[PDB]
């Protein structure tokens, strides 16, 4: 990825056919990587100034109805500190702790599940497929 | 020529159960061993004093205690009003006794308890009064004890129910030294009374004298009574010139009291300066809603005691329908501006309004640095929020918890924006203190809300004993550490390694720099009480003064300089010049301004003091324990503790030769750990 | 008295202009005027069709004027007049007055600040025999009573728990010849157990999630036509097998703010019946509670604990007490739907200090006790708080207060004796406390690797059963508090088990999830609870132990589905272990665990798989007599757990830790999923 | 099994003239504060102290966790020195306390460097073997075979104890109570008037327990699954307190803070 120079190249040039981000460039869904101490690489595509992650962060998060915190305990609170109050918020992950802190803004806007997130991802894509049938 | 005022125990006994001391000894008191150990001290105390004598009364055993008569300054008096009628018939007798020797006395209100020179104390050369709260006395009396005695009153707050009088755990002595034990205070008086009280004259007791009530000490110029005291304890006090008489006690302390609490001086050190000076805030509040179904009433009153306060609900209105609003007003007591200014906070949050007519406009100041707010800014919440401008009340845009108000008259109004500390820029108002802000929540949202420990001491020894064997071969140890070192204790060991040789290096993030500075500075942790061992909710004010504060001096080094930071983790650091590298992160606060937010730098200056390095100690901190893994060739003793038995399996590729780990908590980790180090020496 | 007439207004003023039920949220001025327009125009005219419509005059700043249903509620010339309960809509209450008074209907109007939001949450039964009132979101449970009176009808009280069906009629709809159209999962236990009782099962037409979020029971009912917004086929089948004609018509743009058809309609022309009268089931009772109700927040405490229980309240004074310190005193007026109900919400106001005012003191009831071992129904369940009961007008203490007895009240030489006792213990010819009257207290595995041992377990299954050998099942009773029961008993039915491994709780809780809807009092309709009271657990334990053993239950017809029942009437034999913590225990339960050890290993015999659901102390009793050779399939969320089971290798030891709900729930679709090419 | 041998078998001992036919491919295969915990072992040290001064009952309920965490030593020395008058528990308690004592092992559990060991199953047996041979507990003290620990404890100072019986048991040993309508009987006869109950790592004898005591007795539950410890503490605050710990560090602490008060 870093020889063709950003992830999306390595979409054009039919390196990168399926998964997540692909479907984020192919439909034109706008993504953040947010850079870490532990970074390998990384990737071209990665915000390793922080200053300019959060900022980007808090503007792809303006206007948002709905936010899907799926397994990730340092971005998911870093997430809900740029968020005000009135955002349905769902917190998937298997440790009890940290559902338990980021579902503190109470029922009608926290709702979290102490689950494996793929299982979670499962039922989820499942049950939306139910909704679909009677067309 | 001091008096003491005694009261024999004639009639002595333990008749019930009204502290923690008297359960279980319920008529399991010896009437004689009680008359000869109070003669004891009797005796004793007559070889330096006078002693005057109550008349013993039969139904009153607690007499005895006559401490809890009142309290004395001059020709003045204030009686104790007891919390439990079982002590309240003694008042008539004491009362006859102050106005038999001509004092004046004065009378609380007949619902603020108030518990006399037992907890109560005059600081020895007279210059203050601590008067004590929390089981006993109410806070709110502590504004008649200024106004009557004429004298400076500072607010202690007691929270073990143990120490549940003031002088069962504190105790001025000759020429401005303290005998005081400062785990049954809080966060907030610790802190008064370490700027009242220099470190050199300061005497901190340990939980082993505590529960001999050493505290509960006579001191008669250069004499000190007591019931016991480990030598420890006797080798300081003579250390600057005391000189500890015992005398066994025992037979009392099954009531709740020793030496102090059997005596009172009425002979007391009236001065010069003093006047009526008192700290104690109030407020009325008004709250409406569902109170009593959506437990909001409840929630508010919790609040304000948890966080040092008291409450008065001086009317409720009750609604005629379960789906009527009800009201309620409620007066709310702080021992200081700052607490009332932290519990305004909260019941914001919740709600809380000022009565219409006591409206005012919220205080704003001007920015003056780039990036720094103003001393006491408001902190601002998840929550829809109006703010007061000239009369006016105005909504909060871009709302965001953790931030700053801004106000900036503009060609299209009033703007009141919330912006996160560094984003302010000088010539900014903004909001300080608590008035003219209100939330507009609406009503529902309102209403609502695997390691073995001997395991255990097996690796601290391995660690320990490798670790001292490096620090002599003058070797390069390296620590990785997170913020639950601070949490659960580890703090002040992690201190001590540093400050006897053990670490050359620190990597870390900005929140464990920023709980550690919180903590020595404050006594909290944002989100944990570290003084009861579970977590808490608030504290986000002591946080994002942490960090508005060393963003103002510019680094964490000028902070320790400056002399606003005196101990802890990073103060180790700075005085013994131990390089730290604080990385950045996407859930960062502030940030600290040392904190190195840019990440490939973050990444080379790991590896840059990574170099050497013979041992890794890494104490929860997952991120930048793999982070520095990665970074580590083979040969490398790395030590992993942690909770979650997952990222301690995570973190041992390097087969059991050169990776060893734990989990458990850290803090015991590193108790364990500086107690076995002791060993070897 | 043939011509049918409705109330419409016309959408001149519509839009999103608020959020006030979880439909409006996200959707403020989103509404399309033209298509929202058109779409009413559609249901108006196919109406017309069918029916009379008047319309009320459309007003600006009230958009949901549009929905008429809840403008009131007409019985013959009589109407109640709805309150609403958000002040976004309490503006059309003049409007929907002067309607009313305009067409000459007598208007009864409810006390203020007591919610009623008309038809659409009071849905007649349409042979006009009672009247279905919800509570739950908008209306007030104690609303019920005035409709009974003012409109002189029977009313029947139905709790909804789904914030997303907030009124009755988005998930209930009673049809022409007795027929009715609803969502069971917008009820609670007790609600759907009333409707099952009224209604026969040939009668009932349960929907799914996909028809319910569409709006399938907010539907005009005219005679044999049904008009809906949307209906799946399968629905469509179900309806017109029974003979109704569907009519379909889109209202998109008003489900966007929570309402469609019903919602937009309300008939002022309903069927009267002289023999029709008033009728309530509603019950109240004052109570009184003192301390320090703010500090500790025990009022608070209560009052949740009423209503989520099913029950209302209102609070009728607070006193503060006069000095900082003393204490509070409220005196409350407690409401339930059903005496039943009545009884468990009692039962914990006790539990918490509650007392009677004076002038409200009965004796307690007392039933004598026929059958040793065995309670009277109805019998009082003890807690662990010191207890009094009130004998001949005097109230005496309970001795061996013990939780989950019964009280038992005996005569001997000087006085009275309340004791406490064990089920199991209770002589005939005692006398027992029944009800609740004079009765007071004084103070992890990875996704994929989950997915793969399920498609290797199922295989396993399905070929075991094919070759007709034997399969054995150890399960604890967390597969029920979870929610796996239906998933085991479906094994157990479809043949997949030959035998079943547990103890008494296992049982105990299966047949209250059965009978009653909960375990251990949490309702499975809800998830979970406030915790829950024992009195449903009891209750099974004394039923079972009356009748004698668990296929007695069966053969009684008090057991109607389940584990138990699967196992009974497929002949699974099983096998009950007692343990020290036994509540009862059951009649089948051995407490010869000397005995039990045998008879696990007798059904052990020629065991080729043995799934060990959930159940640690079960599990390794049954490891341990278990020779290699034999398939083992563990499941458990405890990792220790599994470890320790599992260490027999991969070709015999497959461990999985996860939820055994959840991997039962995934077995069973696996298995489905192998059938479907028949 | 050992209970369905009759006098005259013949039965195979030592190792010799045994193989195993195993196929080749089976062979060829294989939330507690420290900080915490130490506040409540000072609340429940001299609340216990206070209690055992007063004359007062303490009631023990124990799960095989204590011996294996090194928990035995201390709750030896509780027995011993007046804090316990009786103690409740199962099967595998007793064994693993005996074995211990007699053989410094622990069935599924090194206690001499705190992780789990695979094999130990004959140590295990032999000493529920001999036990069963003296007829009792009480003669294999008597006899001097078992010289310490826990069980020890209880028959030199005379304290009653319970032990229930488990569709698990191994055995059984011959005091275990296979009967539980009368193991119930036994517990409940024993449960009255104590003032404390100290539940360590039980469990399934914790809750029995509970169900059987009225309010107004102190309930102590150590743990370490933070679910069992939520799932005793039904009575507030005030009457039930809760640790998520390893017990036998509870032990360790409490036996040493119990000297402090002396
Ligand atoms: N190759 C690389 O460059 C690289 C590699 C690893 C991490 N990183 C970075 O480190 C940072 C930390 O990443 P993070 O957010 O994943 O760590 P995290 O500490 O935030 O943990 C994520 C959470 O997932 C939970 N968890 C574990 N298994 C789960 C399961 N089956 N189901 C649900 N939850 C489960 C965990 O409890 C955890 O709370 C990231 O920003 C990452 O990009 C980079
Ligand atoms: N009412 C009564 O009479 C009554 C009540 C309760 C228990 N008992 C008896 O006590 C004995 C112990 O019962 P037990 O076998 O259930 O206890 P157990 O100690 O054996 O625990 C069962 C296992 O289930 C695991 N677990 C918890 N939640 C889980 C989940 N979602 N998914 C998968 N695993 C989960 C636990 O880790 C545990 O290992 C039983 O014999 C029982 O009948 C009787
Ligand atoms: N300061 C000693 C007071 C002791 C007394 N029994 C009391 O509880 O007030
Ligand atoms: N069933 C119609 C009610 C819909 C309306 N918007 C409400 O929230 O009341």
């Amino acid at each position: 990825i870093r020889r063709h120079g950003s992830i999306a190249k390595g979409v054009e040039s039919g390196i990168i056919r399926s998964g997540v981000m692909y479907e984020c460039v192919r439909n034109q869904i706008p993504f953040v990587l947010a850079g870490s101490i532990r970074d390998d690489g990384p990737l071209p595509d990665t915000q390793m100034d922080l200053i300019k992650a959060q900022e980007e962060y808090a503007k792809h998060l303006e206007g948002a109805e709905m936010i899907l915190m799926l397994s990730s305990m340092l971005h998911s609170i870093g997430v809900g500190n740029m968020t005000p109050a009135g955002v349905k918020m769902v917190c998937v992950d298997i440790n009890p702790a940290v559902v338990t802190k980021l579902s503190d803004r109470g029922s009608i806007e926290s709702v979290g599940v102490v689950t494996d997130v793929g299982l979670f991802l499962s039922l989820l894509t499942q049950q939306l497929d139910k909704l679909t049938s009677p067309y | 020529r001091i008096r003491f005022l005694m009261c024999p125990p004639d009639h002595y006994d333990v008749d019930y159960v009204i502290n923690p001391w008297m359960e279980g000894n319920i008529h399991k008191s010896s009437r004689d061993r009680a008359v000869e150990q109070w003669q004891g001290l009797y005796q004793i105390l007559k070889e330096h004093a006078i002693v005057d004598l109550v008349t013993p009364q039969k139904g009153w055993p607690d007499l005895v205690f006559t401490a809890n008569a009142g309290l004395v300054l001059g020709d003045n008096v204030v009686l104790s009003r007891f919390l439990h009628k079982e002590r309240q018939g003694e008042e008539p007798y004491f009362k006859e006794w102050f106005e038999g020797n001509g004092y004046t006395v004065y009378e609380l209100p007949k619902d603020l308890p108030f518990e006399g020179a037992g907890d109560a104390l005059l600081d020895r050369e007279g210059r203050w009064l601590w008067a004590g709260y929390g089981f006993r006395s109410e806070l709110d009396s502590h504004p008649y004890l200024a106004k009557w005695l004429d004298i400076e009153v500072l607010s202690l707050r007691l929270i073990d129910e143990r120490f549940y009088h003031l002088d069962t755990c504190f105790c001025p002595l000759a020429n401005g030294y303290l005998l005081y034990y400062p785990g049954a205070f809080d966060s907030y008086s610790n802190r008064l009374i370490e700027m009242r009280v220099a470190p050199e004259k300061r005497i901190a007791i340990a939980e082993a004298d505590a529960v001999n009530f050493a505290c509960n000490t006579v001191n008669v110029e250069s004499i000190v009574i007591m019931n016991k005291a480990s030598d420890a304890l006797k080798q300081s006090l003579t250390g600057v010139g005391f000189q500890v008489l015992e005398t066994p006690l025992t037979e009392f302390l099954k009531a709740g009291g020793a030496a102090k609490c059997l005596t009172l001086r009425v002979t007391e050190p009236v001065r010069d300066e003093v006047h009526a000076n008192v700290y104690v805030e109030s407020r009325i509040i008004r709250i409406e809603g569902h109170l009593l179904d959506s437990g909001l009433i409840n929630r508010a009153l919790d609040m304000i005691v948890d966080t040092g306060g008291s409450f008065q609900v001086l009317n409720f209105n009750l609604g005629e329908q379960r789906q009527s609003t009800s009201a309620a007003e409620v007066k709310v007591s702080a021992p200081s501006h700052e607490v009332m200014e932290e519990i305004i906070s909260l019941l914001i949050d919740l709600g809380a309004v000022d009565l219409p007519q006591d409206e005012r406009d919220a205080k704003l100041e001007p920015v003056i640095q780039d990036g720094v707010a103003p001393d006491d800014f408001y902190v601002s919440t998840i929550y829809p929020t109006e703010v007061r401008i000239n009369g006016q009340w105005i909504k909060v845009e871009n709302q965001r918890m953790d931030g700053a108000i801004a106000i900036t008259q503009t060609p299209n109004g009033l703007l009141a924006q919330c912006k996160i500390l560094r984003d302010l820029k000088a010539g900014e108002q903004v909001i300080v203190d608590v008035l003219g802000i209100r939330t507009i929540r609406k009503t529902e949202s309102r209403e609502q809300r695997v390691s073995s420990e001997r395991r255990v001491e097996l690796v601290v020894e391995q660690v320990a004993w490798e670790l001292r064997k490096i620090r002599d071969a003058g070797g390069k140890v390296v620590v990785t550490a997170g913020p639950v070192v601070i949490h659960t204790g580890g703090g002040e060991h992690l201190s001590r390694l540093i400050r006897e040789g053990y670490v050359q290096a620190l990597l870390g993030g900005n929140a464990i720099a920023v709980h550690d500075i919180e903590q020595n500075m404050m006594g909290t942790s944002l989100g944990v009480d570290m003084k009861r061992g579970v977590a808490v909710r608030g504290g986000h004010r002591h946080h994002l003064k942490v960090i508005n504060t060393i963003r103002r001096h510019g680094s964490i080094a000028k902070g320790v300089e400056s002399g606003i930071i005196r101990s802890g983790v990073m103060y180790e650091c700075v005085r013994n010049q131990i390089p730290f590298v604080l990385a950045g992160s996407i859930r960062d606060d502030g940030p600290l301004p040392d904190t190195q937010m840019d990440l490939i730098k973050a990444q080379e200056e790991y590896a840059k003091h990574l170099e050497g390095a013979e041992m890794i100690l890494m104490l929860s901190s997952m991120l930048h324990s793999i982070g520095v893994g990665n970074m580590t060739p083979a040969g490398v003793k790395m030590v992993c503790v942690d909770i979650n038995p997952a990222v301690v399996t995570k973190l041992s590729d390097r087969g059991s030769i050169e990776s060893v780990g734990v989990v458990t908590d850290v803090g015991l980790f590193l108790s364990l750990l500086t107690q076995q180090l002791d060993k070897l020496t």
